[PDB]
This record gives structure tokens, C-alpha cells and sequence, in this order.
RNA sequence: UUCAUCUAGACAGCCGGACGGUGGCCAUGGAAGUCGGAAUCCGCUAAGGAGUGUGUAACAACUCACCGGCCGAAUGAACUA
């Protein structure tokens, strides 16, 4: 009855830590029932965004730790208000149509999951400047 | 810079910049970065 | 060039605008005047959402999905009295549910025509659906438009 | 250079700067070098 | 004592969300969830009733059912002597 549907949500999350080989951590503190229905129909393409109770997740974490092991490390991120978003697309393009769109006064992102990796978001926003003048600072240093 | 020591020696020895590369050097001069730290690497300065 | 947006549903013949229109010096006849070249097609409920620019009349009546839905019945009468209430359930547009959730301007906010038209034939809580039907979970058994809809 | 990298990187990462933290490195990722040619950046750092 | 809920996070407390078709249909001066007749459909959902109440002339505004954040282990009913 209600080990139905939570059992149930074990399932489609289980799938979903398969599939895509990527995931952010969204927190949705306030957000309108109306934002998110309309973060949607802009990610409807490619990623899918999953939500839930947080003692549902800790669990389905562990629930498999045995296969897919690095989501482990994932758990001490899965507080507070949080929420998943599932992707196959590159890192820049997925997270700003996500931290931007449909603010008013819009949901933040905290984390990233790539191949057991934790992405800060802040890593993720580069822009080629300490990256282009570290191909290039050091060539100085090496002529 | 902890992102920036490494791959400012993958930036200045063997080849391209693939992220099958650095994977082989980092985890092998017994001082890794992050793993996170090296996979940037592969997106920031693309080409 | 003045701009603005005020929405007021229902159509009948063309008639006032209230307040809402009042201060901003359109007209009150009038404004139901300007209404009168838009409600023409249908003449039973619509949606028209009017337009301000100084004083502009711009009546242009968006398209209501229950009015899209209702008009897509039969016809007969236009007002006054219908012996007792009026009525109207009956009509097929069994391929038209869908050709009417097409014209659903993005809207729908699902999977095509496979949610959008499993919606619209829900709107129909006055007609009888696909020729001789209801509704319910006869929706959930729809196998027509979807992948060629979307 | 080649060794320029291989012998000037491992001195930070706590390596014999030499041939065996410089030249075995090129061992660990398939690379054709010379028992001659760290040694001519050994020579070349002095 | 028995039965039911509960570490897959209950109960209670404070706190967040409380959506789209859509002012759903008859009906009328006007009735858009809320004087009122009959249905209680879908979408999207972690969740949101074609609507518990407050309220407007009719919308607004608030509230709630429903879901969550926090916490951390008990809670509900029927009995026995
Ligand atoms: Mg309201
Ligand atoms: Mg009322
Ligand atoms: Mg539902
Ligand atoms: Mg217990
Ligand atoms: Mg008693
Ligand atoms: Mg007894």
C-alpha cells in the first residue's frame, strides 16, 4: 500500500543513477509549484529532474553502495532542501538554464556528480582565463 | 594553483589533452589532484 | 504608443467593462462595441483579452480550450429561452479532441498530443467525446496522433 | 623539451628529479626516451 | 492486553510549496474553488480538491486537504484489572 509506491520510487531513482551518467544537486528553497513545472518543458529535451524526501535517498543511496559505489560520497550533499537533476549533456550549457531561468523575486545548484566526481559548480564556472594563463604563465616560465 | 601545477605539466608534456591523459600521469607521479580537479581540465581549455 | 493587457471571458452579443476599462478612458458602450467584431464564431463563452494603446480597440479574443471544446459540438438556437436550460452532448470530433489540443499553443506543458489531447478530451465535461464514448480511463486506452502529433 | 617536464615537475611532488622520478615516467605512459637524454637534462640543470 | 502507524523518518511542534488545462458545465443582474443544480477528468507531479474554511458585487487576498524542511522515537484506536 504505501511499501507499494515508495518501492516504486526506489525503482525509477535506481534507474535513473544508471542511465544518465550525470547529475547536479538543485536546491528548490521556496520555489513555486509553478517554477518548477517550467523548469520542465526548458529541460524536457535532454535532462530529466527527479524529486523526494531526503530519508528516502540516503537509503536508496546506500540501498545500492554495492553496485554504482561512488554515488556513496554523494550523501553528505543530499540535505536540506535538495533535488536531482539527471543529464547526458555537457557541464555549462545544463547548469545555466537551471541557476538562471525562471527566477523571480529561481533554484540554486550546490553540486555536481560525473563519474564519481563532486563538481562545487564553482570549479564548473570557468572561463578560460586562469586556465588559458596557466597554458601560457608557465611557458614563461619555461622560455 | 592546485588545478593548475599538474596541468600546467600536461600543458607542457606529451601531446593533446585528452582526459584519458592526464588520468595516466596524475595517478602515477603519487600526487593526484582530485580527480574532479583533473576532469576540468578537460573542458576549460578544450582545444 | 501606450501598452497594457485586461482579460474579461464570456461572449454573448457584445456587452459593460466595468471599472477596469473606466479609468483609462476607453468607452463603456464602446468597448463592447470594439467587442462585437471579435465575438463573431462563436456565441456561447469565449475569452477575450483586450489590448490598451492610448485608446486602442483591440478586442483580439484568445483562444479558450472549453470554448475551442464546446464550439466543436453542434449548433441549433443563440439565446433568450431553450424550453428549459439548453444543453449539448453528443458530438463525435473524435479526431478533432486532438486537432483541437493541436492548436493548444505550446500550452499542454507534457508529452504532445498523448497528454495535451488526453487533457482536452477531459475538458469535455459537457460533450460525449469520440463518436459514441465517455471519458475516464477510455483515455488511457488512446492509440492515434502522439508520435505523429509530436 | 620533453624532460623539461618530467625533471622540473617531480621537484615539487617530492621525486628523485633524476631517472628514476623522470625518466621511468616516460616508461609509465609508453614513451620513447634515452638513457642519455634525462642525463643531458640532469647536465643541462647544473 | 490486542490491533494499527513508525528509522524507507511516524506522531506532535515550528517552517516552505499549495500548480497547468481553467473564469471546468448548466444556471444569472452578477457566481471565476467557496449563494447554487450535476458530474470529481486529465495534465504535470515530491505535492496541489474541478475544492476545507475566512472573505469580494463578481476576480483579488488569506486558509486548508495533499507534499516537503527541520528534529529523532515513538504515535493511534479498542480493552483488561
Ligand atoms: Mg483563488
Ligand atoms: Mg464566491
Ligand atoms: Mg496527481
Ligand atoms: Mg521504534
Ligand atoms: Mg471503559
Ligand atoms: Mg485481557
Amino acid at each position: 500500500g504505501i511499501r507499494e509506491k515508495k518501492a516504486e520510487y526506489f525503482a525509477k531513482l535506481r534507474e535513473y543513477l544508471e542511465e544518465y551518467k550525470s547529475l547536479f544537486v538543485v536546491g528548490v528553497d521556496n520555489v513555486s509549484s509553478q517554477q518548477m513545472h517550467e523548469v520542465r518543458k526548458e529541460l524536457r529535451g535532454r535532462a530529466v529532474v527527479l524529486m523526494g524526501k531526503n530519508t528516502m535517498v540516503r537509503r536508496a543511496i546506500r540501498g545500492f553502495l554495492s553496485d554504482l559505489p561512488d554515488f556513496e560520497k554523494l550523501l553528505p550533499f543530499v540535505k536540506g532542501n535538495v533535488g536531482f537533476v539527471f543529464t547526458n549533456e555537457p557541464l555549462t550549457e545544463i547548469k545555466n538554464v537551471i541557476v538562471s531561468n525562471r527566477v523571480a523575486a529561481g533554484l540554486t545548484v550546490v553540486q555536481v556528480y560525473d563519474n564519481g566526481q563532486v563538481f562545487p559548480s564553482s570549479i564548473l564556472d570557468i572561463t578560460d582565463e586562469e586556465l588559458v594563463s596557466h597554458f601560457v604563465s608557465a611557458v614563461s616560465t619555461i622560455a | 594553483m592546485s588545478t593548475e601545477s599538474a596541468l600546467s605539466y600536461a600543458a607542457l608534456i606529451l601531446a593533446d589533452s585528452e582526459i584519458e591523459i592526464s588520468s595516466e600521469k596524475l595517478l602515477t607521479l603519487t600526487n593526484a589532484a582530485n580527480v574532479p580537479v583533473e576532469n576540468i581540465w578537460a573542458d576549460i581549455f578544450a582545444k | 504608443m501606450p501598452p497594457k493587457f485586461d482579460p474579461n471571458e464570456v461572449k454573448y452579443l457584445y456587452l459593460r467593462a466595468v471599472g477596469g476599462e473606466v479609468g483609462a478612458s476607453a468607452a463603456l458602450a464602446p468597448k463592447i462595441g470594439p467587442l462585437g467584431l471579435s465575438p463573431k464564431k462563436v456565441g456561447e463563452d469565449i475569452a477575450k483579452a483586450t489590448k490598451e494603446f492610448k485608446g486602442i480597440k483591440v478586442t483580439v479574443q484568445l483562444k479558450i480550450q472549453n470554448r475551442q471544446a464546446a464550439a466543436s459540438v453542434v449548433p441549433s438556437a443563440s439565446s433568450l429561452v431553450i424550453t428549459a436550460l439548453k444543453e449539448p452532448p453528443r458530438d463525435r470530433k473524435k479526431d478533432k479532441n486532438v486537432k483541437h489540443s493541436g492548436n493548444i499553443q505550446l500550452d499542454e506543458i507534457i508529452e504532445i498530443a498523448r497528454q495535451m489531447r488526453d487533457k482536452s478530451f477531459g475538458r469535455t465535461l459537457a460533450s460525449v467525446t469520440k463518436e459514441i464514448l465517455g471519458t475516464a480511463q477510455s483515455v488511457g486506452c488512446r492509440v492515434d496522433f502522439k508520435n505523429p502529433h509530436d
